[PDB]
RNA sequence: GUGAAGAGGGAAACAACCCAGACCGCCAGCUAAGGUCCCAAAGUCAUGGUUAAGUGGGAAACGAUGUGGGAAGGCCCAGACAGCCAGGAUGUUGGCUUAGAAGCAGCCAUCAUUUAAAGAAAGCGUAAUAGCUCACUGGUCGAGUCGGCCUGCGCGGAAGA
RNA sequence: CGAUGUCGGCUCAUCACAUCCUGGGGCUGAAGUAGGUCCCAAGGGUAUGGCUGUUCGCCAUUUAAAGUGGUACGCGAGCUGGGUUUAGAACGUCGUGAGACAGUUCGGUCCCUAUCUGCCGUGGGCGCUGGAGAACUGAGGGGGGCUGCUCCUAGUACGAGA
RNA sequence: UGCUGAAAGCAUCUAAGCACGAAACUUGCCCCGAGAUGAGUUCUCCCUGACCCUUUAAGGGUCCUGAAGGAACGUUGAAGA
């Protein structure tokens, strides 16, 4: 459940830690995002050294979400946080080179494949 | 199609014929001599 | 009104019969009956057909004069029929019919097919060229009509379905 | 083709051999005894009228008593009746079991929602609430406007304003039957239906085929 | 002139529009404007025409083989108009602004042979060509046909909570 | 003028079609994707934020689209009071001055227990003809009607290629 | 968009006739619904004793019987101000 204004931390590397989700993309009038829903995000803190810098807009994917996901039989996984992969824009393609924490097994959409490849677990 | 208020015979192959009480212009040539209201 | 002035012959062999209005006619293909306008008298006129406007009817010339080509187009059509052809242009187009039924693949996702109506045949001598015939005109160009309304030429290949002896105007872009 | 009566029996779920866990309704559907068959020579349309469950001896009036003693069935609660589709006939006094549900897989379920009793805009028709604070004055759940003005002059017939809700007869289409239990009179069907434990429903196969 | 300061009847309702100026009573008659199929008093009245549009019962410039009437005019069994198997050629790829205009951009004449018959050119189509039609001319059926003016009544133009 | 509260916002809407999207078509200087223009069509749908009191507008990012208008420029006996529009005060400017300024700033009481019509719910009375208990037919009325993306067809038709 | 087709020898979707053709219209789906005074249909149940009076009428009065069923009261409800 990631709204506007709502922080995620960053799972990638890319530099950034902390960004806001301005938009909900996939549909008009869509109230939040779930699991593996694709954002626009502005990067509100990151590493100076980075290649992405503060104040800018890029498209992010969700990967663990504080309310959880819902499993067929009934089971639900929660995190301590809400957390993020940073995108290109034009293609989606996470720039990152290594993501950090869990990340559940929804994502596998066929197109995914990068995402869970580089998860440590799942 | 044009609907145009006035009716004119654009090129020699167009024909007057009236439909449904409308007053149309058919054209055997070239369709863009079409149109509807006359 | 000109028209309507020049009685048809009717060959031999030929049964003609008029019930009030109605007419049916009997050649050597089928029995086609047809009601007639009511502003319109007919009588046998043994070896000819001949038909007159009635008093009281403003349009009673016109109605004979359409009457009588629809009597002339039964008579021939008894007589020997109509026969249609029509063209298939395009790559990877079929034409095979079977039984009463035409199956036809125009380039769409699914089989096309078409129940003919009672009296009619089609015939498929050649994959891409379909010929239908029978005992009235009005029928086999409705027919033909549908047939062809399923792929319209266009006017840059003329592809789709054509009649056998129309032309189709092409186009080519001027630029892109 | 004809529905059956039977009684909510809570809810439960059931566990596939995949895993998926399937949320089921469980209806009570006992055999339900057909009392008067409908002819189109008399009534002018052909249905059945069948009854279920059973009464007490005291509590049925002479003139149900009567009606059930011509069919020679025995006094159930109440009596509902269904439109045949003419490719079907039945006898007074057959009794109907659940196993015709067997081949069907989608089934339509018909009873009475829970009555929530007089109930506000807000919950009846999902009107939006006013701000809470920034002035407000005793508007916090009010309906707000309710028409324009001089022009129209009136309220048109329609409005959504709070009164009853639920309590009334709804009908959930298209659910699917999960399992059916002939000896023991139970068929599950995937998803809820409306009503509270106990309530008669209407179950028929589904006309949104 | 009316209302104001005038009721009554008519225009669905509508001071100022039309008819008409209420002294009172009558379960008497004749009329005005306006009306006479039913609501709703009185012609489903008579004779000769028009309209096909629900026109009548909103609206223009303008458009059109709608339909009725009138005055004419051209061509017509030495046979018209529309159709039907026919013909439509030769220099004139022009001098001319030679970039190609050749009839199809214009300076320009707007010649001339075969002739039952054809123009140094009206349309579509090519960079120009080419090409396809029509001007015009033979033969069969074959009788009326063609283009304007005056207007009567209609149709389109004509979309709002 | 013996009083019809006049800008915005919120809530709630309803109608027109001169249609923004979805639907059906003609023409195209329409190869295809994507367009241009016109005709038919009102069933449903028809953004979230930053700045400003603003409507509007600019800007940021979405969607199939973020339609144009009428309804006392809809709606304050439904809500707010930011702007404007009482009394305080100040600035600039005009006036000798009191004061004034569609010049600008700071602050500044929004009453009503619903008789009638209307509307949303729910009952009593009588009727329907001997009375009573049930199950229905159905005149008639209302609700709902939105749509994106991916895959197959197929990388096919089209196209020099893209 | 058409097929056939004269008026107008041809042509022509139209004048006669015959075809297709949209989230619009009618129906199909769900709900209300016989106060639908045009008040409907079906099934079942209950009542079939006597006296008198007059301005002898679908009249009025008295005695005995009051059934089906309903209401009321009580315990109450996932029904409800």
């Amino acid at each position: 459940m990631i709204q506007e204004q709502t922080m995620l931390n960053v799972a990638d590397n890319s530099g950034a830690r902390r960004v806001m989700c301005i938009k909900v993309l996939g549909g008009s009038h869509r109230r939040y995002a779930g699991v593996g829903d694709i954002i626009k995000i502005t990067i509100k803190e990151a590493i100076p050294r980075g290649k992405v810098k503060k104040g800018d807009v890029l498209k992010a994917v969700v990967v663990r979400t504080k309310k959880g996901v819902r499993r067929p039989d009934g089971s639900v996984i929660r995190f301590d946080g809400n957390a993020c992969v940073l995108l290109n824009n034009n293609s989606e393609q996470p720039i990152g080179t290594r993501i950090f924490g869990p990340v559940t097994r929804e994502l596998r959409s066929e197109k995914f494949m990068k995402i869970i490849s580089l998860a440590p677990e799942v | 199609m044009k609907v145009r208020a006035s009716v004119k015979k654009l090129c020699r192959n167009c024909k007057i014929v009236k439909r449904d009480g409308v007053i149309r212009v058919i054209c055997s040539a070239e369709p863009k001599h079409k149109q509807r209201q006359g | 009104s000109r028209v309507a002035k020049a009685p048809v012959v009717v060959p031999a062999g030929v049964d003609v019969k008029i019930n009030g209005q109605v007419i049916t006619i009997k050649g050597k293909n089928g029995e086609l009956t047809r009601t007639l306008n009511d502003a319109v008298e007919v009588k046998h006129a043994d070896n000819t057909l001949t038909f007159g406007p009635r008093d009281g009817y403003a349009d009673g010339w016109a109605q004979a004069g359409t009457a009588r080509a629809l009597l002339n187009s039964m008579v021939i059509g008894v007589t020997e029929g109509f026969t249609k052809k029509l063209q298939l242009v395009g790559v990877g187009y079929r034409a095979a019919v079977k039984g009463n039924v035409i199956n036809l693949s125009l380039g769409f996702s699914h089989p096309v097919d078409h129940q003919l109506p009672a009296g009619i045949t089609a015939e498929c001598p050649t994959q891409t060229e379909i010929v239908l015939k029978g005992a009235d005109k009005q029928v086999i160009g409705q027919v033909a009509a549908d047939l062809r309304a399923y792929r319209r030429p266009e006017p840059y290949k003329g592809k789709g379905v054509r009649y056998a002896d129309e032309v189709v105007r092409t186009k080519e872009a001027k630029k892109k | 083709m004809i529905g059956l009566v039977g009684k909510k029996v809570g809810m439960t779920r059931i566990f596939t051999e995949d895993g998926v866990s399937i949320p089921v309704t469980v209806i009570e559907v006992e055999a339900n005894r057909v009392t008067q068959v409908k002819d189109l020579a008399n009534d002018g349309y052909r249905a059945i009228q069948v009854t279920t469950g059973a009464k007490k001896a005291n509590r049925v009036t002479k003139p149900e008593a009567g009606h059930f003693a011509k069919a020679g069935v025995e006094a159930g609660r109440g009596l509902w009746e269904f439109r045949l589709a003419e490719g079907e006939e039945f006898t007074v006094g057959q009794s109907i079991s659940v196993e015709l549900f067997a081949d069907v897989k989608k089934v339509d379920v018909t009873g009475t929602s829970k009555g929530k009793g007089f109930a506000g805009t807000v919950k009846r028709w999902n009107f939006r609430t006013q701000d809470a604070t920034h002035g407000n004055s005793l508007s916090h759940r009010v309906p707000g406007s309710i028409g324009q003005n001089q022009t129209p002059g009136k309220v048109f017939k329609g409005k959504k304003m709070a009164g009853q809700m639920g309590n009334e007869r709804v009908t959930v289409q298209s659910l699917d039957v999960v399992r059916v239990d002939a000896e023991r009179n139970l068929l599950l069907v995937k998803g809820a239906v409306p009503g509270a434990t106990g309530s008669d429903l209407i179950v028929k196969p589904a006309v949104k085929a």
